[PDB]
């Protein structure tokens, strides 16, 4: 079976150098990190609130956060960090779901929790980029 | 509906329910009819002699 | 070494991580203790009364298991309890002696002036002298509604008291993340027993359930899968082991021939020092593709 | 890595164009590889690098 | 010769996977709940010089 | 409802429809919130489960409350249930009857009642402050949670006084909120209990399987007197429907 | 690869070790037990 | 008309994880007819009663 390459010797190596100029370009192109990106895949809803206490930072603002959100497509958990000052909650779905889309479905139902919270809190969508994402700190 | 001796369990909703699904006012009366199992109970009568 | 034996103080465990593994450790809301009991509660009290349960059960069902309900509570709070009838009295909407909980005590920004594509915060506060102390905060001043001059102690109680330094919930719902764990153990033995110990004569308050998760979550889709792969990557290369000579004998021998090869190498990680991971596997795997490839090869000749 | 196999090659062959087979041989496996990773996406970590 | 084997793969030394080594150093303690802002920023500078 | 030619993808779709949700919410009234549909199609109503007391000892209100706040969460849990949807029952209100008699004699307007009514329920904090080393939190009471706390409201307060508590101009009793939904089982009663909804296409099977299976784990916490009665189950048409056919096509 | 690292080589030990180990091994595998194993399968 | 007739909610009360409404109304008394419903008594901001 092998042979039927060999009646065109300068097509596998024509072939060779369609590897060679197409090589070096996807290669070195190409983006350069270490490690994987391996948090999983989140959205990371943080909330302002200049201080207070957590039984009033999860009563008033992480409450009306975490609830709206059981409902929204593809939640595995609906786990959060509230805390004096900030309520972070973390949404996470299975590997390998669109980041995009994703991030996109828990937003679906942020509009109905905004009007819910004082005016003070802001509930921010997380950064884009995975707690790898951290690259040049500067002072 | 439950004096009829071929029907199991019944369950009675009348208007809506909790989901953005149902859209019932409180006239619609939408009743899920659970059907016991057909060795029980009867001869002749037929799904539709049922109805 | 030197470091952490440099930097000691009091209250300060010292934990050194490499960048970005350490970045990547914060937002993961993993939890690493190989098991951890996830107790799901309608009300703190509950959940955290049976989280105890759960330190003396894990301690007592064989095995190494360091149980901590929560290390959590441990934020020290002033607690102003406003009383309604003692605010009424004074006809105190309580939103009002808030008024000067917050902004007088605490002090809420209350407007942010723009300087151009620049915006600075403005705050609205009592003193630094009457804010020092609970004292100093028994004898806050309020001018009530009638110009009734007088301190938020005439309108409430303030005690002090310790409290949650922060809440975790899965779900909207309270519950607490025992952690729970033993090492090197494939501890997936050690749950059910405890599971059904747990059933039989410690018992969960209404309006509670309870689930456990960490690492072992993780074996038994991952261990069962790669069990499950080993039938169906054998039989794959069974048929793929006659197929340039035909018979099956030689596809036996093969099978018989990679183990010893295994060995030879395994026994180099004694000799450096290195440990099995999943990367030794791989290695293992490259081993034995290698080996695989001869044993055709050679077999013809 | 590529030398030193040469070198042992050319000790076995008593010396060739081995080096030229070896440009050849490995090369173009890695480079196939770097194609296929760029089709499943994937980013170039340590490990795809290891 | 296999048995030899059987023997360190029932005590396999110990620890799995590695703990991989950037040029930095992340420091991360187990720290108390409560603290003054001005004994935080204190109690970092001094972490800053040792 | 928003309709899109066949085969559109459903989650680009909703997505769509969403795009100009957000410019209507300041557009209308407090007590309007927009809700954005389930995921699962009509099609989608797969589990039915009622929630009945055997006794009389757990309370119908008390139970629309059991369904609504630790069951429904429970089912929520599940792979591919979309969302659970409660039905029947009661919803425990806290109501404030006023009397147009007590309001006349003391001459506090409506407006003056539902004013001190919205500010007399909130609870806020106010920074830490530096006693011994640690920071303590500042915090303060607030929420309501007493009937009796209903009562002492104030409205009419004066100096070297005496003041006029909720309590003087009405009668605070917990009562059944107005109902817009009523599920009944048989003549066993009028009985609250949850539907659960299957986010689109994936095996109902398996779904009802896993919520079964949540059911018997629970039936441990429920209460006194009270049982998970299965209203209806998809699941054995599924079945019915597999059995019939895998049996003819051997013959 | 295994008596030095300037970077990220704690990883490739791991995977490596197996090979030159089994490799001094493999080959003397072969060398020996394809005929006795041929001859005792028949 | 709103509150007082019918009753619309005005707020709703914690008990953690749970959310009760409060309904504040006039008594059934003056909303059970049309009758009843033209009697309705207003007090006027001048505390006219009517
Ligand atoms: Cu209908
Ligand atoms: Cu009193």
């Amino acid at each position: 079976i092998i042979r039927r390459s060999v009646a065109n010797r300068f097509l596998v190596l024509m072939g060779a150098l369609f590897l060679s100029i197409w090589g070096t370009w996807t290669i070195i192109n190409t983006p350069v990190d270490a490690l994987p990106d391996l948090s999983d895949v989140q959205v990371i809803i943080k909330t302002s609130y200049p201080g207070q206490a957590p039984q009033i930072v999860e009563n008033q603002v992480t409450y009306p956060l975490t609830t709206t959100m059981l409902s929204v497509p593809g939640a595995k958990t609906v786990r959060g960090f509230s805390q004096f000052g900030d309520s972070y909650v973390y949404v996470i779905f299975e590997d390998g779901t669109d980041p995009y889309w994703a991030r996109s479905r828990v937003l679906e139902y942020l509009n109905q929790v905004q009007g819910k919270l004082p005016a003070g809190v802001s509930a921010e969508l997380g950064p884009d980029a995975t707690g790898v994402g951290w690259i040049y700190e500067y002072a | 509906i439950m004096s009829v001796p071929e029907v199991a369990r019944v369950f009675g909703k009348t208007g809506k329910a909790e989901t953005a699904t149902d859209s019932a006012p409180l006239e619609m009366v939408e009743t899920t009819i659970q059907l016991k199992p057909q060795e029980q109970w009867r001869p002749g009568m037929t799904m539709d002699k049922i109805i | 070494e030197e470091l952490d034996n440099t930097v000691r103080l009091p209250g300060l465990a010292n934990l050194w991580v490499p960048p970005i593994r350490n970045r990547i450790d914060m937002l993961s809301t993993g939890i690493k203790s190989p098991i951890g009991i996830k107790v799901s509660g309608t009300v703190l009290a509950d959940i955290d009364a049976m989280a105890e349960q759960i330190e003396e059960v894990a301690r007592t069902v064989p095995g190494v298991a360091s149980a901590l309900a929560e290390r959590l509570e441990g934020g020290r709070y002033i607690n102003v309890e406003i009383n309604r009838e003692k605010a009424a009295r004074y006809g105190m909407t309580v939103a009002d002696v808030q008024l000067f909980v917050t902004s007088a005590v605490g002090g809420a920004m209350v407007g942010e002036t723009v300087e151009g594509i620049a915006r600075y915060p403005i705050n609205l506060r009592y003193p630094q002298s009457w804010r020092d102390s609970p004292q100093a905060l028994r004898q806050l001043p309020i001018l009530t509604p009638m110009k009734q001059q007088i301190t938020l102690a005439d309108v409430a109680d303030i005690k002090v008291s310790t409290g949650p330094s922060m809440l975790k919930t899965e779900n909207a719902r309270p519950t607490s993340w025992i952690y729970i764990d033993a090492r090197d153990r494939d501890m997936v033995s050690v749950v059910h027993d405890l599971q059904k110990a747990i059933a039989e004569k410690v018992q969960l308050k209404p309006g509670t359930s309870v689930a456990f998760s960490g690492q072992f979550e993780l074996l038994e889709r991952a261990n069962h899968k790669l069990k499950l792969m080993v039938p169906m990557t054998l039989m794959i290369i069974f048929v793929l082991l006659y197929l340039a000579f035909r018979r099956v004998g030689e596809a036996l021998l093969i099978i018989s021939s990679v183990p010893f090869a295994l060995v030879g190498g395994i026994w180099l990680l004694w000799w450096m020092g290195f440990h099995l991971s999943v990367a030794t596997g791989t290695g293992f795997i490259a081993l034995a593709g290698v080996a695989a490839e001869f044993g055709v090869v050679m077999l013809m000749y | 890595e590529f030398i030193v196999v040469a070198v042992v090659c050319a000790l076995f062959l008593w010396h060739v164009r081995s080096a030229l087979v070896a440009i050849i041989s490995l090369p173009l496996g890695l480079c196939i590889a770097f194609i296929v990773m760029h089709f499943q996406g994937l980013n170039a970590n340590i490990m795809s690098l290891g | 010769s296999v048995l030899t084997v059987l023997w360190p793969l029932n005590k396999v030394g110990g620890e799995f996977l590695p703990q991989i080594n950037e040029g930095d150093l992340l420091y991360m303690p187990s720290t108390l709940p409560g603290i003054s802002a001005a004994e935080a920023a204190s109690m970092l500078q001094k972490t800053d010089k040792l | 409802y928003v309709i899109f030619e066949d085969g559109t993808d459903p989650y680009w779709a909703r997505s769509r429809v969403l795009e100009y949700l957000n410019q209507v919410q300041g557009k209308l009234p407090a007590g309007v919130s927009a809700e954005l549909g389930p995921d699962a199609t009509g099609v989608g109503w797969i589990y039915e489960y009622a929630l009945v007391d055997r006794s009389g000892k757990h309370d119908l209100a008390d139970l629309r409350s059991l369904q609504d706040w630790f069951l429904k969460y429970e089912l929520k849990t599940i792979p591919d249930v979309a969302e659970v949807a409660s039905v029947g029952g009661v919803v425990k209100e806290y109501q404030v009857v006023i009397d147009p008699q007590r309001l006349a004699q003391y001459g506090i307007s409506l407006a003056e009642v539902k004013s001190a009514l919205d500010a007399s329920n909130q609870e806020a904090g106010g920074s830490s402050i530096e006693l011994a080393e640690a920071e303590y939190m500042v915090r303060a009471s607030g929420y309501l949670q007493t009937l009796d706390d209903f009562n002492h409201i104030v409205l009419k307060a004066s100096e070297n006084g005496v003041p006029v508590y909720l309590r003087d101009v009405a009668k605070v009793q917990i009562g059944p909120e107005m109902r817009r939904g009523i599920a009944e089982l048989n003549g066993e009663g009028e009985v609250a209990g949850g539907v659960v909804i299957l986010r689109s296409g994936k095996n109902a099977r398996e779904v009802i399987a896993a919520v079964k299976d949540k059911l018997e784990t629970l039936k441990s916490s429920l209460p006194e007197g009270v049982e998970i009665v299965t209203t209806y189950d998809r699941s054995q048409l599924i079945d019915r429907a597999i059995d019939n056919l895998s049996g003819k096509l051997l013959e | 690869i295994l008596w030095g690292t300037g970077a990220g080589s704690e990883v490739m030990s791991r995977i490596a070790a197996p090979m030159i180990g089994g490799m001094i091994t493999a080959p003397l595998l072969s060398l020996f037990i394809i005929p006795a194993a041929y001859k005792l399968m028949w």
